[PDB]
């Protein structure tokens, strides 16, 4: 068709906030449960 | 003592340590090697309190000092 552009894009940021911040519960899933391990700081 | 605990009966003897001075196997309660049951005890219940909490560890996040 032809209607409506949005010539803007920082669809980017939104994915790219989503991915820098899945990447935290990332370290965390591994302590999870009777099986979840520690971590030391 | 692999044997010893075999009917522990005859004459069971464990209380047998090293003798490395004269490089034998001897009584040590005999031979005057006495040392505090207190000791052994918390010697162990202690130093597995430590590898355990270091057996939890999976993961080291070292932050940047100041
Ligand atoms: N006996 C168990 N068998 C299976 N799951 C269990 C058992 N006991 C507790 N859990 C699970 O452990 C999960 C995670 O606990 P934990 O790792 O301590 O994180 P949090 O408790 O903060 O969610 C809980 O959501 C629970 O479902």
């Amino acid at each position: 068709n032809a209607t409506f552009k949005n010539k803007e894009k920082p669809q980017e940021v939104r994915k790219a906030n989503i991915i820098a911040a899945r990447s935290v519960a990332d370290a965390i899933r591994t302590s999870l449960g009777p099986k979840g391990m520690d971590k030391m700081i | 003592h692999a044997a010893s605990q075999m009917a522990k009966k005859r004459r069971s003897y464990r209380n047998y340590g090293l003798d490395l001075i004269r490089g034998k196997i001897v009584d040590e309660i005999h031979a005057g090697v006495l040392e505090p049951t207190i000791s052994k005890v918390k010697s162990l219940k202690s130093a597995l309190e430590a590898c355990v909490a270091i057996l939890r560890i999976d993961t080291m996040i070292t932050v940047d000092p100041e």
